[PDB]
């Protein structure tokens, strides 16, 4: 085949369809979309409710076993009505499979903390808190993980700025480490990067 | 495929039960470990007289960075800017201008050393070979502003460095 | 003496790392993967050119594919020697230290003769390597090879037998499998409590199913197990590289797609069509098109991975790294239950924790 | 060269900051500052640490660590290779070998 | 390599091991810091004729994900097949 | 009523007669690619940028200048329309410099642009390049000609948006010139605009030159005060400093040109 | 080359000096003012022109692969030579 | 049909009697399915599954060749495996995941490209 | 240079005792070494 | 539908009070939501399909040391996209930023006629090709 | 109808105001440790006055599911605060002691730079 051109695999792709309307088929309640990838990688997207049900069905089931959370996070997507976007990556090593599972949230619209089916998700929910203000119902202790304390904000918001709000120098006159409003000697230089010219035809959206 | 690193029943026989025993109160598995360290001992250090001996590099050593010339002394550097465009850290500001001459030729190029991660993707970018990292990496300063350099420190590291650089770019200009 | 509760506070090393590569181009992004698991640089640079490789619906060519496994276990000796001696020097063996980082810093000359750089090389790409190998390399990393069995048989002779190291290390910090796999260990922390996995063999990438090599496993899920099992990858890390230098073959080391991978200086030089590409690459870069995937790797550390997300521009919208040192430490709370102060140190060392990966 | 390996903070006579310097990071760095006796000496190695280096541009980096501690010696390099921070080391042995304590003192 | 016999023999029975065949330090047995030039290959897109980059565009047969449902008798089915159980290794099973 | 149906790849649109193949594609939001035409401009047809597959049809189409017919189906990404875009974009740049580095268009350049996302990937042209004296047509144009792609864009403005006639092409095939022939300056109070239209750095800003690149440029969206005519602008700012003034489009006020005195 | 100002401080290569009143010079004071003394202007003038016998000529700047990319350079005009875009090298026809 | 000392999973004991832990656990799972709608997918889909592993078990009284049958690794993860699935049936009964979906997501929600 | 030396100790420098006006006899640095010999010193190339 | 029992808020969704932006850059901002023109230097049309959401420019000085672009701005860089411009303007009402909205500026569809070129009567016969 | 919302912990106003009491309860308390446990030199009644300034600010707030928000982030601080997870810095930084008083009248403004 072609020398620079990525091979694709049809069995799989095949593979992972079928699987993909088996778990559309069995919990039509949250089941909202269900899609495959041209490289073979399936996503289940639910409605926010379904997290419990449908992961434990995904761990538990027999013809499923997703015993690994491989990994947890958010996408933040301002222009939404519900901006984040909480994925799900979940590992089978019973049928050496990936799957992901994706739903969404506002700011003020509480998730279901997953704690109960994958212990792996407590510090990925305090993360996903802690960098987009995600807020994680019965989580058994919700708080932030990597920011600073007493920091305001979440950082990983598209509309943080890059640079954050306050910055950090010690000051002799109180003997301590004080917070200033963020000061920049050489402003980060914004460059337009994005050709006017469309790049690929396939992934053109209506007028 | 698959191995057992620690699945091993011991034998339970006198033999080995004696021999066991002896290890526990002889010491010898314990004994066997000073045998390791006092041979080590007797080797030779693997220690480099540093600074009358230094450690090994090679021509495509990422070190301290300098702007370089043609062999008329003209400067290469025709201020494209493809190399402060690349700059994973934004660490090269650059400003140009039309010389007296009508040459296209920059009026500023600062390398803010303490922004650099010294990856090397400014002499990848640029098309006239302008912008090098060069083989010193002994320039450490007691001050701050010292490692901010503009283009007189930039084109004054050339004019030092040239006779090393070259060679260093003919020995590698066929891997690029 | 015991420990009831631990309650790690990380964060201290948080860079926001997965924030600034969202205002960098694909290839301006790629040195921050260096800086994650800083002791397995090239390992890092390799799961992120696999996730951009697979957005892009191209393929490296297969010179750079056996340099990059190549390179993979070279950096798994680096990552292990770095592993075993730091957790024997925590508890008091310092010497194997000293004798394996000459070791480490012969592996560091090889890091530097390809890239110019002793760790982070920048050297793994999308598209396959930046440069190829130097010539007289390959004579140079045999030499090395070896004799590098001797240097881990000298090692375990300090510890594997030594009463006082299993003293510090068997029994400590017992993992079960089930807890193992629903906690999200990977790697060792797996492989330690019987747990028949690993990356390569089941999901393989580059020409990782075209080299022979044994998975060590362990019996007991302990501190000892995982450090027999670190140990024994080392020994199969060298069965690999042994393999690579024999089976190493001709051609390019990066793809013959210019509208991906950079050209030749020589071509940049004297055709208009690869001038055009050089400026474009170098500045605007190139686009990917629109998707997301999640690429795993068998890291040093265990599975190391990029949900990568595209939104069709030559600027990544989100990049979330999946970190092994995030969940094993997530566990440290489970594992040192029923245990004292000095076994905390133990269990540290046996996740094989390096934070620039757990904050990013 | 006489420059122990692994020196408890109270016994320290320099501080080797080798690494990024965090917000979350920087209480702390400035504690064991001024805990250590006198006299005392800073080394800012690799880039982060001299001025934020790849991660300047963070909301959660201090953009050098001069904003916290007086910096005696800066050693470039991302990293510096260990010969280039032995460089620094022995440049910093230069400068207390310059020092002029007990002449000031006598013409005070 | 300048240890004299009588310390070879000692520290090769302290190790119980030949060590003078396995030196950690590096004599003469590596490569010249100065090398011939190379002249490396290119690749299978170096080509004159048949060429045409459409046929060789990776990127541009990406497409969009397949949707097989959208919210706007029959057999089970696993994601793929069960892994098939591993082999104990042949080079060497127990340690 | 009168409009009529055909199809861009297999869609649906409808039309009112006259209308090219180019245009029908832009209602379906694909954009052909360009060198020659100027939806301002007179057409052209010349550059061959825009040549199209007509399914069933063995000859491609210039879609810039050919009126689509009633059920005509427009292939805009058969393998015979990109291979025409290959062709095309070969030739274009057997003879232009290589000059990128160099040059002020490059990171805003449809040559480049065009050539990344519809051309090859390398070169086999393997002969000497041809290159061009440069023409003075005054103190605010710059002229590096032997990047010129002979688009003719610069002679049709001048003639139909200025009105003045002092462009043309002097000699034939190959060494084919765009100038004035004479020594003389395109002195207008609309010159400066055949800088925006020349597709590449044949034509530039003197003032502008060398000064900054496009993509390190912050673009503020303003108005001109230079006359009352209220011409929409694009301020280009770098570092806190004013570095351009471009034309913005107002289809009602200047739609996209400004005078010399306002750029 | 390098000419002073009336204080005394050096002009660079690109023009560059403090003027009278800039407090800006006191960085100066007890260290020094780096200015490189080697003007590119001042030395790609000295080069002489290369006579040619064609009307276009081409530059890659001399040492192949180590120079810039190959620029062809027309010759027609006699009233001055043609240069280099990127070395500032000069060339004219011989004879035509 | 020996004995095997150990499972080699950490924390999985060894089982003296499989054949029949697994009888029991698959006819459980079949009472719990019970309760289901018949309609469901859910029960249609597991009862298939259960019925197919259980004929297996009753077919094959050799351990070492039930296991190669079942391919599910070994019998103690098979048994473990039987208990999630009872657990989940439970789980299922009060979710009712074959209901409806509850809701549509806004109009462009898994729209990307945005 | 002694070549029996292993790799790294086979080449060395004794520096200048004055440098540009400098006492050097105890004060020495790694950076008085010249760009030429540099490259032989660093092991960059095999000939001085 | 839901077992989730839901409460009825009819208040303005506003979040300024949590999302831990300075008192000064949400009352003082003023964000500019558009379709951003098309470089005039170029003739590709696929940068003018998105809008966009920017902030008021702020001071810019030179740093004293080495005449660096200094910012006390901490929006100065931040550029928000949206697929429409209801989404946008939602967008910047939750978060309390007073708002501009600019309408979309679409080329309006032109009559082209390359026979036109060679009119027998009329002043569109070019003078030359 | 898009009214129709999940709610965080508060099912109205009401029930979201008693968390916001408790929380104030608990934030007075604490104060007198605080300024001991740091060795803080503010006085109590500065750190009062502080916790009631912070509590005023977001008095407009007719939103349950805001207020429980903030009530969240309140009880996170404070966790921080009696933990001592904070440091004498982290605590001092409600009262921008280093913080020149910027200018609030508009000549004011007027004089030193272009910002309203
Ligand atoms: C414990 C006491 C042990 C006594 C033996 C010491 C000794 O001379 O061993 C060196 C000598 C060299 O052994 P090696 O490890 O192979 O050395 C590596 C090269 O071969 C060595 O080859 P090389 O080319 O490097 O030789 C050059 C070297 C050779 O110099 C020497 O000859 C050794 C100097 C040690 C003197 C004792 O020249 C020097 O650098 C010597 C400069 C002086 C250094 C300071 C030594 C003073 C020590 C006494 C302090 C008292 C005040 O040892 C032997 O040959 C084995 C015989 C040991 C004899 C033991 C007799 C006592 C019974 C116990
Ligand atoms: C039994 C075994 C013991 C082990 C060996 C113990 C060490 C013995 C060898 C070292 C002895 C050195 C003693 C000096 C101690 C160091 C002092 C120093 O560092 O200077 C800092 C100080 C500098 O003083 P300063 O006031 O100028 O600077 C301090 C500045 N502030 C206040 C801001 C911090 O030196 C002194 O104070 C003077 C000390 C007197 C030293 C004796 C000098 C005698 C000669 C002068 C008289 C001339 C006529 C003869
Ligand atoms: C005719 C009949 C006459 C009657 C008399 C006959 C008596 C002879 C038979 C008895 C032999 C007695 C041996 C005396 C040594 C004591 C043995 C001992 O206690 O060692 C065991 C001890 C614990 O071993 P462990 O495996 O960890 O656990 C076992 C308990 N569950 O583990 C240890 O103690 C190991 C040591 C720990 C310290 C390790 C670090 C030091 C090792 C290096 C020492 C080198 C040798 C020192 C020699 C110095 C001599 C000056
Ligand atoms: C600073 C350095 C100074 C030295 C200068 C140079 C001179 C070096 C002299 C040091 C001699 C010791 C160094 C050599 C030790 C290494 C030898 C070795 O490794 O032997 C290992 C051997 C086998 O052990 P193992 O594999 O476990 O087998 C178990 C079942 N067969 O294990 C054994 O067989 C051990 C047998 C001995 C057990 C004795 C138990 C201790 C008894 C204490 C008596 C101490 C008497 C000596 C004290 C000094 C007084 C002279
Ligand atoms: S080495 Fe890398 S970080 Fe440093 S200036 Fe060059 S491109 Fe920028
Ligand atoms: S150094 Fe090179 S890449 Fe950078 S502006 Fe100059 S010519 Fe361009
Ligand atoms: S190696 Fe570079 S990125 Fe890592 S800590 Fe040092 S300066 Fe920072
Ligand atoms: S016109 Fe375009 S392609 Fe030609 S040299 Fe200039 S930037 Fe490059
Ligand atoms: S100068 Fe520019 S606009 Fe005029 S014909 Fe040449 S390329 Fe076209
Ligand atoms: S755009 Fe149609 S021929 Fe030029
Ligand atoms: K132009
Ligand atoms: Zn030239």
């Amino acid at each position: 085949t072609r020398p620079t051109v990525r091979p694709r695999n049809d069995v799989a792709h095949k593979q992972l369809s079928a699987f993909g309307e088996y778990v559309a088929e069995i919990l039509p309640k949250y089941v909202q979309q269900v899609q495959v990838s041209c490289f073979n990688e399936l996503e289940i997207c639910i409605h926010p409710d379904g997290v419990i049900p449908v992961l434990t069905f995904l761990r538990d089931h027999s013809n499923a076993q997703f015993k690994s959370l491989a990994d947890l996070t958010a996408v933040d997507i301002p222009t939404r009505q519900n901006r984040f976007e909480i994925v799900y990556n979940l590992l089978s090593l019973r049928f050496n499979s990936r799957i992901r599972v994706k739903t969404y949230t506002d700011e003020l619209t509480p998730i279901e903390s997953s704690v109960p089916v994958y212990k792996a998700a407590n510090w990925y929910e305090r993360e996903i808190w802690d960098m987009f203000g995600v807020f994680f119902a019965n989580h058994p202790d919700l708080r932030r993980i990597l920011t600073d304390y007493g920091f305001e904000g979440h950082p990983f918001r598209k509309d943080f700025p890059l640079s954050g709000y306050v910055e950090l120098r010690y000051d002799d006159e109180v003997k301590r480490v004080v917070a200033e409003p963020v000061e920049l000697a050489q402003e980060f230089r914004k460059f337009d990067l994005n050709s006017p010219w469309e790049a690929f035809p396939a992934y053109r959206q209506p007028p | 495929t698959y191995k057992y690193v620690n699945l091993r029943e011991p034998s339970m026989d006198m033999k080995s039960v004696t021999d066991r025993a002896a290890q526990t109160l002889l010491w010898t598995e314990l004994i066997r470990g000073l045998g390791m360290t006092l041979s080590y001992l007797f080797r030779e250090p693997a220690t480099i007289n540093y600074p009358f001996e230094k450690g090994p590099l090679s021509p495509r050593f990422r070190g301290e960075h300098a702007l370089r010339r043609y062999p008329s002394g003209e400067e290469r550097c025709i201020a494209c800017k493809l190399c402060e465009a690349v700059c994973p850290a934004q660490a090269i500001t650059i400003e140009a201008e039309p010389r007296a001459d009508g040459s296209r030729r920059t009026t500023r190029y600062d390398i803010d050393m303490t922004k650099c991660i010294y990856c090397g993707f400014c002499q990848e970018a640029c098309p006239v070979d302008a912008i090098v990292e060069g083989p010193n990496f002994e320039f450490s300063t007691e001050t701050h502003e010292e490692l901010l350099y503009n283009k007189e420190k930039l084109l004054n590291n050339g004019d030092k460095w040239e006779a090393e650089i070259a060679a260093n770019i003919q020995a590698d200009y066929l891997y690029r | 003496e015991m420990v009831r509760k631990c309650d790690p506070h990380i964060g201290l090393l948080h860079r926001g790392t997965e924030k600034l590569i969202e205002y960098k181009t694909y290839l301006q992004a790629l040195p921050y993967f260096d800086r994650l698991d800083y002791v397995s640089m090239m390992c890092n640079e390799q799961a992120y050119s696999l996730a951009v490789e697979k957005l892009l619906n191209i393929r490296p060519p297969p010179r750079a594919q056996w340099i990059r496994v190549l390179f993979g276990e070279i950096t798994r000796l680096l990552n292990h020697i770095m592993a075993v001696t730091t957790h024997a020097l925590d508890i008091g063996a310092m010497t194997p230290f000293f004798w394996m980082f000459e070791e480490r810093e012969k592996m560091f000359e090889f890091y530097e003769r390809v890239s110019g750089a002793r760790m982070h090389a920048a050297y793994v790409r999308p598209g396959g390597v930046h440069q190829d190998l130097p010539l007289g390399l390959m004579d140079d990393i045999y030499e090395f090879s070896k004799n590098f069995s001797l240097r881990i048989d000298e090692l375990e002779e300090m510890l594997t037998n030594n009463r006082i190291w299993r003293n510090r290390t068997v029994d400590i910090g017992i993992v079960t499998a089930e807890d193992a796999l629903n906690y999200g260990f990977s790697g060792v922390m797996l492989r330690g409590s019987g747990i028949q996995w690993d990356l390569r063999k089941t999901q393989p990438y580059d020409v990782y199913d075209q080299v022979e090599f044994d998975v060590p496993i362990g019996s007991r899920g302990d501190c000892y197990d995982r450090y027999l099992c670190r140990v024994e990858e080392m020994r199969q890390s060298i069965r690999i590289i042994s393999q690579c230098l024999n089976k190493m073959p001709p051609g390019e080391i990066k793809v013959d797609d210019a509208k991906v991978s950079p050209p030749k200086r020589a071509e940049m030089k004297t055709s208009m069509e690869s001038l055009i590409h050089h400026f474009k690459l170098y500045t605007e870069g190139y686009q990917v098109p629109p998707g997301a995937t999640y690429t795993a790797i068998e890291a040093p550390k265990g599975e190391f991975g990029v949900y990568l997300v595209s939104d069709g521009s030559s600027r990544p919208y989100r990049c979330k790294i999946k970190a092994p040192g995030f969940a094993h430490l997530a566990g440290l709370d489970k594992m040192s239950k029923g245990h004292m102060l000095a076994d905390v140190v133990a269990i540290i060392g046996t996740q094989d924790i390096v934070f620039g990966e757990v904050d990013r | 060269f006489g420059v122990v390996f692994r020196a408890s903070p109270r016994q320290s006579d320099v501080m080797i900051v080798a690494g990024t310097l965090t917000n979350k990071m920087a209480p702390a760095l400035r504690k064991v500052y001024d805990q250590m006796p006198e006299p005392r000496y800073v080394v800012s190695m690799g880039s982060c640490a001299n001025g934020g280096g790849y991660y300047h541009y963070s909301y959660s980096v201090v953009r050098g660590c001069d904003r916290i501690v007086p910096v005696d010696i800066y050693v470039p390099g991302c990293p510096p290779t260990a010969e280039a921070l032995l460089y620094g080391i022995l440049q910093l042995q230069k400068k207390i070998k310059r020092e002029k304590r007990l002449r000031i003192w006598y013409r005070r | 390599a300048s240890a004299t016999r009588f310390i070879q023999w000692l520290r090769n029975w302290a190790s119980g091991r030949d060590l003078q065949a396995k030196l950690q330090l590096r004599y003469q047995e590596i490569s010249k810091r100065t090398q011939p030039p190379p002249k490396l290959p290119v690749g299978p897109s170096h080509k004159l004729s048949n060429n045409y980059y459409c046929t060789r565009d990776g990127r541009r047969e990406a497409m969009p994900p397949s949707i097989v449902m959208s919210s706007q008798e029959k057999k089970a089915v696993s994601p793929a097949p069960p892994i098939k159980r591993w082999e104990l290794s042949q080079d060497e099973p127990y340690l | 009523s009168n409009l009529i149906e055909v199809f861009v790849d297999g869609q649906s649109v409808m039309v009112e007669p006259g209308t090219t193949v180019l245009q029908a594609c832009e209602k379906v939001g694909m954009q052909i690619p360009r060198f020659c035409y100027h939806e301002r401009l007179s057409v052209a047809g010349n550059c061959r940028m825009c040549l199209v597959e007509i399914e069933k049809a063995p000859k491609v189409v210039a879609a810039c200048a050919m009126p689509v017919m009633k059920g005509w189906n427009i292939l805009t990404n058969s393998e015979k329309t990109k291979k025409a875009r290959e062709g095309v974009m070969e030739f274009l740049l057997a003879n232009h410099p290589l000059d990128c580095p160099i040059c002020d268009q490059g990171g805003e350049c449809d040559l480049q642009d065009q050539s990344m996302m519809f051309g090859s990937d390398r070169s086999r042209f393997l002969e000497g390049k041809r290159a061009v004296e440069d023409k003075n047509i005054g103190p605010l144009v710059k002229t590096i000609m032997t990047r010129c792609i002979q688009c003719t864009r610069c002679i049709r403005f001048a003639s139909e948006i200025a009105g003045v006639d002092d462009l043309g092409t002097t000699g034939r095939g190959n060494d084919m010139q765009v100038g004035t022939y004479i020594e003389k300056m395109f002195m207008s109070e609309l010159s400066g605009n055949i800088i925006d239209i020349c597709p590449v750095g044949a034509l530039t800003s003197k003032p502008y030159a060398f000064t900054a690149r496009p993509w390190e440029t912050r673009k503020t969206e303003s108005i001109d005060v230079m006359d009352a005519v209220g011409s929409n602008i694009v301020v280009s700012t770098r570092t806190g400093e004013v570095m351009r003034i471009l034309p913005r489009m107002h289809e009602d006020i200047n739609e996209e040109w400004i005078s010399d005195k306002t750029r | 080359g390098v000419r002073t100002s009336p204080t005394g401080e050096k002009v660079t290569h690109t023009g560059q000096v403090y003027d009278d009143g800039d407090y800006r010079k006191v960085r100066f004071v007890g260290r020094q003012k780096e200015v490189n003394e080697n003007f590119a202007i001042d030395l790609i003038a000295e080069q002489p022109v290369s006579q040619v016998g064609s009307r276009v000529i081409s530059c890659d700047g001399g040492g192949g692969a180590l120079g810039h990319p190959r620029v062809y350079i027309n010759l027609d005009k006699e009233t001055k030579t043609g240069t280099c875009g990127y070395c500032g090298l000069q060339f004219r026809q011989q004879h035509h | 049909g020996l004995l095997k000392k150990t499972t080699g999973l950490v924390g999985l004991a060894v089982c003296e009697t499989p054949h029949e832990r697994l009888k029991i656990l698959y006819t459980k799972i079949l009472d719990v399915l019970g309760h289901i709608p018949k309609n469901a997918a859910y029960r249609k889909y597991t009862e298939q599954i259960t019925n197919e592993k259980l004929s297996m078990v009753k077919a094959e009284p050799d351990v070492k060749k039930l296991e190669e049958r079942l391919q599910g690794g070994q019998i103690e993860e098979v048994i473990l495996q039987a208990e999630n699935e009872l657990s989940l049936a439970r789980k299922m009964i009060q979710w009712k995941p074959w209901e409806p979906l509850v809701e549509e997501p806004p109009a462009s929600q898994w729209k990307w490209p945005i | 240079e002694d070549n029996k030396q292993f790799f790294g100790r086979h080449r060395w420098v004794i520096y200048t005792t004055e440098m540009n006006g400098k006492n050097t006899f105890w004060d020495v640095d790694g950076s008085m070494v010249p760009p030429e010999w540099h490259r032989w010193l660093h092991c960059m190339t095999d000939d001085p | 539908t839901r077992d989730t029992q839901l409460i009825t808020v009819d208040e303005k969704l506003d979040i300024t009070t949590i999302t831990g932006v300075p008192e000064e850059h949400i009352k003082t901002r003023k964000a500019r939501i558009f379709v951003p023109a098309r470089n005039n230097m170029q003739s590709g049309v696929n940068n003018t399909k998105k809008w966009k959401m920017e902030f008021d420019t702020r001071e810019r000085w030179e740093n004293p040391l080495m005449g660096w672009a200094s910012t006390a701005d901490p929006l100065s860089n931040l550029v928000l996209t949206f697929s429409t411009k209801e989404d946008a303007v939602a967008f910047a009402e939750k978060n309390g930023w007073s708002y501009d909205v600019e309408e979309r500026k679409v080329p309006k569809p032109k009559s082209k006629s390359y026979g036109a070129n060679f009119s027998w009567n009329k002043r569109t016969r070019v003078s030359t090709k | 109808a898009s009214t129709s919302v999940k709610p965080i912990f508060s099912r109205d106003m009401n029930e979201a105001k008693r968390r916001v009491r408790e929380l104030y309860r608990a934030w007075y308390r604490e104060v007198p440790n605080t300024v001991h446990l740091f060795q803080l030199d503010i006085s109590v009644k500065q750190g009062r006055d502080k916790v009631r300034e912070m509590f005023k600010k977001n008095a407009h707030i007719t939103d349950p599911r805001v207020v429980d928000l903030l009530v969240i982030k309140g009880k996170m601080e404070l966790e921080e605060t009696i933990k001592v997870w904070k440091q004498r810095t982290h605590v001092m930084r409600f009262f921008h002691e280093t913080e020149a008083p910027r200018p609030k009248d508009f000549l004011s403004k007027f004089y030193v730079g272009h910002d309203p």
